[PDB]
């Protein structure tokens, strides 16, 4: 709808038909980037990645791209619906699958970012790739599962899910389900901050030793394509999320947010899969 | 039956050599006739493998150069390694000009395209006598710098350095010889951790 | 003055042995083979895919029984294959890690491996203790061993890197015979059926056709102009084919000491690894270093099918004794089983 | 030092000079031969069925 209910309380009604179709475009966009990139990822699967380092961010990238889909489908099914169509009917599944696909790519762009950290602080280390695997699958769902079904068990007593118009979930002085998708999602954001501020370290560390210098400033260019990269693929857009829980009554805040991270998909696309030269080379010609 | 038994003995075999050898540095050394790798190798036929532990790393160091034969038919089978070993002589200006010549060939492989090189700079002691006892300008008709010897040493970098014309995906380093084997070994061990953090990096689409 | 009438008698022998080939070639065998009927398009599928092999196979070949199978890779260990049920029988682990040719015995007993130790380590499959162990040591090549075969389970021919073929005994361990004259490093060589003469090619273009008996160079061919990596006799032993880094597999015959054709393509622009022959000769196969091999008619000179499905460059293929099927080693540590 | 080696060379040419050789046709016509002697014995040129291939 707004897309700012997600982590505010409510939404200012001043504001709310002007971002409403930002919203609408910048998800339509984002649905279109996710098909666009799981068309090419189908196309070139298990060819471009060689070592257990590609195939395991490939994995990552295309769950969080499956998820991201699912999600912003559900996410479309649940806010064109009514709310007293079918107040347990259609929505209640909307939100709930919904949460849980959101949180489930929390926790996926959380296993990119402890990944890349976990690769970076310990450069000699060999770990079971079919394990690595198996973890990231039962920790990247299975908890996501557990809190949407404990959310989900806990709430409905109360028919506090829920509440009025909006049937995402509800706060402003009733039950506490909400703070499944602040507490979370926020503080995995958090940590794929500063593992960022890590690559970081890492990227300007200073030349072993006293060779003479090589770039006349022209790593930055480098450091930069780096961080765009990094930045929608880890959701630090999502940030923006406790300016919501701030204030919750400046517009500029909703705004900014609702677009950035309806286009992360588009980022997404733009950063993560048409920036790597390695595909542009196999792309220019196809 | 006992072939599926021993397949699945052979198999686990294989698993654990891989994983023991996936540890493994295999850095690689090159250079020239009495130039310098003596020192770098013992500091603790064809080619020859050297095998040291620093740091619980171990690294093989093969000297190719005793092959007398043609690198172009048995270099393709030297790839998967950390970083190039080079060693020069600074003292010695005649050994210069072969050692420029097969740093720039070898650099310029389709093979070693991603390849760092970690190359030394030898005899580096001796080399500051040479420079007072005959001047440099004289040696090289191209400039020589300043009469120091630190610029000359920069100069000797910089013309080393520009050899190299894939210059964004090779990080080349450059060292002098220490007096002390564990200084070698903390630079060799830095410089191979950094350019593993570098194809990590490059390998995550990072760069 | 007197190295020039050198000079001059040598090229005049070999203007009289060009104007004498030029004589003989009346007609080339394309002209001759345009009555017979095109083999048209084979289905290759790849029945088995052995896996196991943890870095780059770049050498292999086949037992004797058509059934065992022999591949080393830089890995720095030896593996024996079961092609019928794809299993494991040995695994020696090479005290060099880098091997660069491996051959089976006629008898399934020795198996030699090579590389840049420049020394051919035999081993022996069958012992009485149970475990592998080095059966050989055959020392005293100065460049490394780019390939060897076995005549028999007693003597060994190998090449090296310093333009040398030699002929080992196993049981003496010293060169037997020793064959020299190449101009170019010898990378590779192939044995007659009759196990009687061998031709070796070199890296100057050259192939050199040696009577083992003899000790001397038969024959020499000069068709390619590039370094020549893949040798195999035709299953007559009178042509053999010659494998060049400019994917031009030319065919000579023994007995014309001609040039027959030059399978060649504008597609193809890599070199070759290996060559082999089918069973009667008339189904050429070479692997290519653009990541998959190729058939071709060894007497119409028309690709007949493409093996694709390799991920990396291909190292080694070769054909059963039998002819039942083909085996295919690329450096993506993988093996298929062409069929 | 390569007096000796062009004299072993020119030697060689001269003893592989007196070798005789067939005609072209006669080789290509022996390859003929050959070639459909050993035709229906080619599993590759012609598909083995899968009763008795091994590999099948
Ligand atoms: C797709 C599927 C998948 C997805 C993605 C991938 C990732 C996952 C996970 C990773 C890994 C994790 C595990 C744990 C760690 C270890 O192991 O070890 C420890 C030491 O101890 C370490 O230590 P520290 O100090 O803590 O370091 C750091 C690390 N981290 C992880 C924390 C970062
Ligand atoms: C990494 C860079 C490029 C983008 C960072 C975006 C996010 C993480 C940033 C942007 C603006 C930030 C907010 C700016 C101001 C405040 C008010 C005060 O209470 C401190 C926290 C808080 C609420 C910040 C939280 C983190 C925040 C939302």
């Amino acid at each position: 709808t707004s897309f700012s209910i997600l982590m505010s309380p409510f939404v200012p009604s001043t504001i709310f038909p002007v971002v409403k179709w930002i919203t609408y475009v910048g998800l339509g966009i984002s649905i279109g980037s996710l098909i666009l990139c799981l068309i090419i990822e189908a196309l070139f699967w298990k060819q471009i990645k060689k070592s257990q380092t590609s195939h395991t961010r490939r994995i990552c990238m295309v769950n969080i791209a499956l998820s991201l889909l699912i999600a912003d489908v559900w996410f479309i099914v649940g806010a064109t619906v009514d709310t007293t169509v079918n107040p347990s009917g259609v929505c209640t599944a909307a939100v709930f699958f919904t949460h849980f696909f959101y949180l489930s790519l929390f926790f996926w762009m959380l296993m990119l970012g402890i990944l890349l950290a976990y690769r970076i602080i310990l450069v000699f280390h060999h770990m079971a790739q079919h394990l690595m695997m198996a973890v990231g699958f039962c920790l990247g769902y299975g908890c996501p599962l557990i809190i949407s079904v404990i959310t989900i068990a806990v709430t409905q007593p109360s028919n506090t899910y829920k509440r009025k118009d909006v049937c995402w979930l509800n706060w402003s002085n009733g039950s506490k389900p909400l703070l499944a998708f602040v507490v979370p999602a926020l503080a995995i954001v958090a940590v794929n901050f500063v593992v960022v501020l890590l690559v970081l370290t890492k990227l300007w560390r200073p030349t072993v030793g006293e060779r003479l210098s090589r770039d006349d400033k022209a790593t930055i260019i480098r450091v930069g394509k780096s961080l765009l990269i990094l930045t929608p693929l880890l959701g630090l857009t999502w940030g923006f999320g406790i300016g919501t829980i701030v204030d919750s009554q400046n517009l500029a805040w909703h705004v900014i947010f609702a677009l950035l991270n309806a286009f992360q998909g588009f980022f997404i696309l733009c950063f993560g899969i048409l920036l790597d030269s390695k595909l542009r080379q196999l792309l220019f010609n196809k | 039956k006992a072939a599926v038994e021993r397949s699945k003995m052979i198999d686990r075999n294989l698993r654990e050599d891989g994983e023991k050898a996936a540890r493994e540095v295999k850095l690689l050394l090159l250079g020239a006739d009495n130039s310098g790798k003596s020192t770098i190798v013992k500091q603790m036929t064809g080619i020859v493998e050297t095998h040291f532990t620093f740091k619980d790393l171990h690294f093989k160091m093969f000297d190719v150069g005793g092959q007398r034969s043609e690198r172009k038919k048995w270099i393709h089978c030297f790839e998967d390694v950390a970083a190039i070993i080079f060693c020069v002589d600074l003292s010695d200006y005649n050994r210069m000009h072969e050692s420029m010549k097969l740093f720039d060939s070898i650099c310029n492989n389709k093979w070693f395209t991603d390849t760092s090189i970690i190359l030394f700079l030898n005899k580096k002691d001796l080399f500051e006598e040479k420079i007072k006892k005959s001047p440099l300008t004289i040696c090289y008709q191209e400039y020589a710098g300043s009469n120091t010897y630190e610029e000359a040493a920069a100069y000797i970098q910089c013309q080393f350095e520009d050899l190299n014309k894939r210059k964004d995906t090779k990080e080349i380093y450059t060292h002098f010889t220490c007096a002390t084997d564990t200084k070698n070994a903390q630079f060799i061990f830095d410089a191979v951790t950094d350019v593993i953090i570098k194809n990590n990096l490059k390998d995550c689409g990072l760069f | 003055s007197e190295l020039d009438q050198l000079r001059q008698e040598a090229e005049q022998l070999k203007n009289q042995i060009r104007d004498a080939r030029k004589a003989c070639a009346d007609a080339t065998l394309s002209q001759i083979t345009n009555n017979i009927d095109p083999v048209g398009r084979i289905q290759m599928r790849t029945r088995r895919t052995l896996r196991g092999h943890l870095a780059k196979i770049y050498a292999m070949h086949w037992g004797t029984d058509s059934r065992l199978l022999v591949s080393a890779s830089q890995d720095g260990k030896l593996i024996i294959w079961d092609s019928y049920t794809t299993n494991k029988v040995h695994a020696i682990p090479l005290r060099s890690s880098w091997v660069m040719t491996c051959a089976y015995a006629p008898s399934g007993n020795y198996v030699a491996c090579g590389g840049l130790d420049n020394i051919c380590s035999i081993y022996n499959l069958k012992t009485r203790e149970g475990n592998v162990r080095v059966s050989r040591e055959l020392a005293g090549h100065t460049g490394y061993l780019s390939c060897c075969r076995f005549l028999d389970d007693n003597q060994i021919v190998t090449s090296s890197g310093d333009t040398t073929c030699a002929l080992w005994d196993i049981e003496t361990g010293q060169q037997t015979t020793t064959f020299t004259g190449h101009t170019g490093d010898v990378m590779s060589l192939s044995l007659a059926p009759d196990t009687r003469l061998f031709v070796s090619g070199a890296c100057d273009a050259s192939a050199k056709l040696w009577d083992v008996r003899e000790g001397m160079c038969r024959q020499t061919f000069t068709g390619h102009e590039s370094d020549i990596n893949a040798i195999c006799f035709f299953p007559n032993g009178n042509a053999f084919a010659t494998g060049s880094d400019d994917a031009t597999c030319r065919l000579f015959d023994l007995r014309a000491d001609q040039e027959l054709m030059t399978y060649s393509h504008d597609n193809i622009i890599c070199g070759i690894t290996s060559v082999s022959f089918s069973k009667s000769g008339r189904l050429l196969l070479a692997g290519y270093d653009d990541f998959n091999c190729n058939v071709w008619d060894a007497l119409k000179a028309d690709r007949a099918g493409v093996l694709a499905g390799h991920d990396n460059r291909v190292s080694c293929l070769g054909v059963t004794d039998d002819g039942m099927a083909v085996a295919t080693g690329s450096w993506d540590s993988f093996l298929k089983i062409w069929n | 030092a390569s007096i000796a080696q062009a004299r072993k060379l020119v030697e060689q040419l001269k003893m592989e000079a007196n070798i005789d050789r067939i005609k072209v046709s006669k080789a290509a016509a022996d390859l003929m031969a050959y070639c459909e002697a050993h035709a229906k014995e080619d599993p590759l040129l012609t598909p083995v069925p899968a009763s008795e291939n091994p590999f099948r």
